[PDB]
């Protein structure tokens, strides 16, 4: 009963030359589950970090 | 190497050096020191000119 994940894909800067074989270099999205507060910290930046 | 795939000291100061340029690049000594950066991106192949 959950909406599907629409979403826009991006394969932008790839390569078509002779690599002798194909394997994937990078993976990305943003989208995350719910989650809670395991840890955190203070940087050096003075901003406060909540893992 | 840090994060950014850059030369840092173990304190975080940012190790700097004669940028790199041309195609293929080479060393200038008269370009402005510039942050050195060693990225894993492939690059691309070049056409066969003299033989």
């Amino acid at each position: 009963g959950a909406t599907a994940a629409t979403f826009s894909l991006s394969f932008l800067n790839s390569m078509q030359q002779n690599t002798g074989a194909n394997n994937i270099v990078a993976t990305n999205q943003n989208g995350y589950k719910p989650g809670d507060l395991v840890s955190y910290q203070i940087n050096n930046d003075g901003t406060v970090v909540g893992n | 190497l840090d994060e950014n795939r850059n030369l840092v000291n173990m304190q975080g100061m940012q190790l700097t050096g004669y940028p790199a340029t041309g195609t293929p690049p080479t060393i200038q000594q008269g370009a402005n020191p510039a942050p050195i950066t060693i990225p894993n991106t492939l690059m691309a192949a070049k056409s066969t000119t003299t033989a």
